[PDB]
C-alpha cells in the first residue's frame, strides 16, 4: 500500500491523470510540461494543412498499394521498347 | 567516525579504569597531549631576522 | 612493459606525480598509493614517493599548498620515506614547516 | 550564502580600500593580516547572532545510567568524537552536518514520548535544570529515554584551514554592519587620535543600521501566537 | 519560529495528526530514497529469502 | 501590493468567477501564444491524427510509387488495339 | 460585481486557462502528430507525385494482369 | 528602466565630478574603480528595498515525501541544480527569470488548493514555522501538494559580467539617495578630515530625502482595505 | 487528505516501520552477496543445464552398466 503517485515520478511520455483534472496546477504543469510536441506540431503547420487538402487522394491510393506492388515489378518487362507496340499493332 | 560507531561495541560497562583521574560529570578538561601535523609555509621575508 | 618491472624483480620503487598537483586536481592522488601496493605489487616497506613542482616561481603559493595536501595524503596512506623534489626550489622559495596557527 | 574569499574580496573594495592591509592590485586581504579579520569577523557574527535570534537549531541527547551533567560539547557527538578517549557518544549527527559548538541559549525541552520537560523550575521536581549556560541536568535518568533541545544558535566558527567553515549565512541586510564592526576593529586597532574617531563613527554605523532593522522587522522577530488560555480558564 | 521533530501529537486542537515526518528527516536525511527503493520492491526480496536454502 | 496566483477561489464577497490567469502566467508565460496558434486549427490535427494508419503505410511505398510515377504517360499505351490483336 | 459581460466570449474560469484545458484534454492527436513529422514531412515531399497518380488512378489499372497475359498471348 | 553605463555617466557627471576616479573626459568612471561602484550600488539598492517595500515577488515550491525543511536557495531550482550534488529539484523556474535569491521578508503562503497558510502560529497544528529567514518548514509533506510563497525582493544584482542584469529598476525619485549613498562610501573611504564633512551632509542628504519620500508618499506604501470582521463579529 | 493515498500517522515514517518490520529477509539478503552474485555469475549454464535436464541425465550409472551388462 506503499504510494508512488507525485510530481517527482511524472516524465513527459506520462499519459494524464482523470482524478487531477480538476487541480487547475496539475493541468498547467501538464501543458507545460510537454511543449516540445507543441512547438514541432506549430514549426510545420503548412505541411500539415497541406496534407490535410490532399487527404482525400491519399484515402484512395491506400486501397490499392497491393496492385501497385505487382504492377511496379511488372514495369520493367512493360517497358518493351513502347515503340515496337504500334508496329505490332500494326502486325 | 560515524563508521566507528557502526562497527564498536560501545557497552559502558568496561573494566578499565584509572584511580588517578576520578572525576563526576562536572569535570571537563582538554588534554595535555595536543595532536597537530607540520605544513609547508613559506617563509615571509618581510619579517627581517 | 608491466611483466619486467614486478616486484620480484626490482627492490623497492620511487613514485612521482607532479601533473596531478600541478594542475591541484588532488582527487586522483590516492590512485598513486593504491597503483603501486596492488598493481605493481610492491610492499609497503619499501616506497618512495616525491612531491610537488615549482617552475616559474611567481606561481609558488599554489603549488606548495597543494604539496601541503599531497604529503597530508601521503601520511595517511602510511608510506615510509617522502621527498620535496629539489634541493634548489627548496632553498629559492624559503620553504619551512611549522605547526599552523590556532585562532 | 558566499565564501570567505568573497567577504576579503568585498572588503578589499570596500571600507579597509585606502589601508595598508590590501594588496597591490586591490584584490585580496594580504596572507599576513588574514587572521586578524578571522577574528574580528567572528566577533562580529556572535555580535549579530545573540541579538536577533536568528538561527534556531536542535540537537539529540541519549541519556545514560550513570550521567547526570550533559554538557553539549563536539566531543560526544557521533560525528566527531574521538574512540579512545569517549566509549560512548550520547549525541546525534546520522543524518547531516557536525553539530558546531554553537549553543547560546536552550528555548524548549521533549521528551521521546511527545511530553514537554520544565526547565529551570524548583518547585516541579521532575524539571530539567542548567548549572552552565551550556551543560543540562537531569537527576533521573531512565532506560529507553531520549530529549530533544531546542536552543538558539550562533554562526559556525569560521577557520580557513582546509577543514573549517569557509561559507557565510547572514541575511543580506545585515552585511554593512559586519562590514562596519570589522572596520572598527581595525581602526581601533591603529592607535591613533585619527583613526579612533573613524573606529567611532563605524561603531555609530553598525549600531544604527541594527536599529532601523528592528524598527522594520526585516528579520521577522515579533511572533504572535493564537490565544489558548481562553478555553483553559473556563470562560464560555 | 521553529517545531520541535519530538513535538508530536500537538494536537490541542485534536486534528488527527502524529506529525512523525520530522523525525525521519531529522535521523535519515538524503538518504530517504533508498529506504523507499528497497521498500517498493519488497516482494522480491522476500521470494529470493524464502529460498536462501536451495540456493 | 501584489495577488498571490494560487489564491484562487477569493470570491467571499460574491460567488462569480476562480481567477485562474495567474497560474498561466506563472507557468506558461510567453509560450501562451503558441498554445493558442495550435488550439485554434485543432480539428486538422484531428483530422490528420486519425488517418495515421493510411498515411503511415504510404510513408513505406514513396519511392515505389514515385518509380510508378515516372511512367504514368506510358502506362497506358492504348491497350484496345494490341489487344485485339492478340485475341486473333 | 459581475464582470463577466457577455457569455458567449468570456469563460468564468479564465479565456487563458479554458484555452489551456482545451489542449490539455487532447493532447494524444498532438503527440501522435508529433512522433511521425519525420514520415508526414515525406509525404509533403511527395505530394504533387501522389496527385499525379491520384488522376490516372481510375484508369491505368484495367486488370493489368489481364494485359499482361494478352501480350503472353 | 536605464542601463548602468547610465548610471556611471550620471556619477562622472554629478557627484564624484572633481575626484580623480573619472576618466579625462569625465564621461564615465575607469576600469581600476568599477568593482567599488558596483559594491555601493547593490549596498544602497539593498538598503532602499529594506526601506519602502516597492517590489513583491513569488516563487513555486513543491513539495516532496522525505523533506521537511526547504530552504530557499538557487541549489535547488530546477534551471540551476547540479544533477549529481541534488537528486530532484523543488523550486520551478523558467528560462528567462533563473530565481536570483533575493528574499527580505515572506508575508503569505497560499496553498495549491486556494487556501491560506497560517504562518509562524505555535498553538496551531496546521501551520509552518521559517527556523530561519530565508527556510521554511512544513511538518506533514503530503502527496501533490504545492505551496506558493509570496515574499518581500530586493533588486537582482550588478554584476557588469556579461552575464548579469545591467539595468536597474528604481523609482526616478529615489535615485539621488542611490548617488548620496554612493558619495557618502567613497568620501568616507578616503580617511581625510574634510572628505568626512562632506561624507555627513552626503548622508544627511540621503536621511532627508528618504523622509521626504515617506513624507509624501510617492511610493504609494500606505495600504488601506474594506472591513470584514463586521460580519464575522455577528454585528447587524 | 485522501485516504489511500496519503497515510494518517505519515508517508515517510509509514515507509520507514513497514521496512522496519521486514528486517529479518533483508539481513538475510545481505549477509549472501557473493553467493548471488556467484550465482548471478553461472546464470546460463544453468540455463543451459535445465534445458537438458529431462535427457542428458538417463541415469549416467546405466549408461556405463550397459557396457558392463
Amino acid at each position: 500500500t506503499i504510494p508512488n503517485e507525485g510530481y517527482c515520478c511524472e516524465t513527459l511520455n506520462d499519459p494524464i491523470v482523470d482524478k487531477m483534472i480538476g487541480n487547475a496546477y496539475y493541468v498547467v504543469k501538464f501543458v507545460a510540461l510537454r511543449m516540445p510536441f507543441i512547438k514541432n506540431v506549430s514549426d510545420n503547420m503548412t505541411q500539415l494543412l497541406a496534407i490535410h487538402n490532399k487527404l482525400t487522394e491519399l484515402s484512395a491510393i491506400y486501397t490499392k498499394l497491393d496492385e501497385l506492388q505487382l504492377i511496379h515489378n511488372n514495369l520493367d518487362k512493360l517497358q518493351e521498347l513502347y515503340n515496337q507496340l504500334s508496329k505490332l499493332t500494326g502486325l | 567516525s560515524i563508521e566507528d560507531y557502526l562497527k564498536g561495541k560501545n557497552c559502558l560497562a568496561s573494566p578499565n579504569y584509572d584511580p588517578d583521574d576520578q572525576h563526576s560529570s562536572w569535570r571537563e578538561d582538554l588534554p595535555q597531549f595536543k595532536k597537530d601535523r607540520e605544513h609547508l609555509t613559506l617563509v615571509n621575508t618581510r619579517r627581517n631576522r | 612493459p608491466e611483466s619486467e618491472w614486478i616486484f620480484p624483480n626490482y627492490d623497492f620503487v620511487q613514485i612521482e606525480d607532479y601533473d596531478w598537483i600541478i594542475d591541484g586536481r588532488l582527487d586522483l592522488v590516492p590512485l598513486t598509493f593504491d597503483a603501486a601496493v596492488n598493481r605493481l605489487g610492491y610492499p609497503l616497506n619499501v616506497v618512495h614517493y616525491f612531491i610537488g613542482f615549482v617552475l616559474l616561481p611567481e606561481d609558488a603559493k599554489k603549488i606548495w599548498a597543494d604539496v601541503d595536501k599531497a604529503w597530508g595524503l601521503a601520511l595517511e596512506a602510511g608510506i615510509p620515506h617522502i621527498y620535496p623534489w629539489s634541493y634548489t626550489q627548496v632553498m629559492r622559495d624559503g620553504v619551512i614547516y611549522a605547526v599552523p596557527k590556532v585562532c | 550564502m558566499y565564501y570567505i574569499e568573497e567577504l576579503f574580496c568585498r572588503l578589499a573594495n570596500g571600507v579597509l580600500n585606502n589601508t595598508g592591509i590590501v594588496t597591490d592590485d586591490r584584490g585580496d586581504i594580504e596572507d599576513d593580516s588574514k587572521p586578524f579579520i578571522i577574528v574580528a569577523a567572528n566577533e562580529a557574527l556572535t555580535r549579530l547572532h545573540g541579538r536577533f535570534n536568528m538561527r534556531n537549531n536542535n540537537v539529540v541527547v541519549e541519556m545514560q545510567e550513570g550521567r547526570t551533567n550533559y554538557p553539549l560539547l563536539a566531543k560526544y557527538a557521533v560525528q566527531s568524537y574521538d574512540p579512545n578517549e569517549v566509549k560512548c557518544p550520547f549525541i546525534m549527527d546520522l543524518a547531516g552536518e557536525k553539530f558546531a559548538e554553537d549553543v547560546i541559549r536552550i528555548l524548549e525541552v521533549y521528551d521521546d514520548k511527545g511530553r514537554r520537560r520544565p526547565l529551570n523550575d524548583r518547585n516541579n521536581p521532575c524539571s530539567l535544570f542548567t548549572p552552565r549556560p551550556n551543560v543540562l541536568q537531569n537527576n533521573a535518568p531512565k532506560a529507553w529515554e531520549v530529549l530533544n533541545v531546542m536552543y538558539q544558535a550562533k554562526h559556525p566558527k569560521l577557520s580557513t584551514a582546509e577543514d573549517g567553515y569557509n561559507e557565510i549565512d547572514i541575511p543580506d541586510t545585515l552585511d554593512p554592519a559586519l562590514d562596519a564592526y570589522i572596520a572598527y576593529r581595525y581602526y581601533t586597532s591603529l592607535n591613533t587620535p585619527e583613526s579612533s574617531a573613524k573606529a567611532a563613527e563605524y561603531l555609530s554605523f553598525y549600531d544604527s543600521i541594527c536599529r532601523e532593522v528592528v524598527e522594520y522587522d526585516l528579520t521577522s522577530d515579533t511572533e504572535v501566537d493564537t490565544n489558548t488560555l481562553f478555553r483553559k480558564r473556563g470562560w464560555r | 519560529s521553529g517545531h520541535t521533530p519530538f513535538n508530536t501529537i500537538p494536537n490541542e486542537g485534536y486534528c488527527c495528526e502524529t506529525l512523525n515526518d520530522p523525525i525521519v528527516d531529522k535521523m535519515i536525511g538524503n538518504a530517504y530514497y533508498v529506504v523507499k527503493f528497497v521498500a517498493l520492491r519488497m516482494p522480491f526480496i522476500k521470494n529470493v529469502s524464502d529460498n536462501m536454502t536451495q540456493l
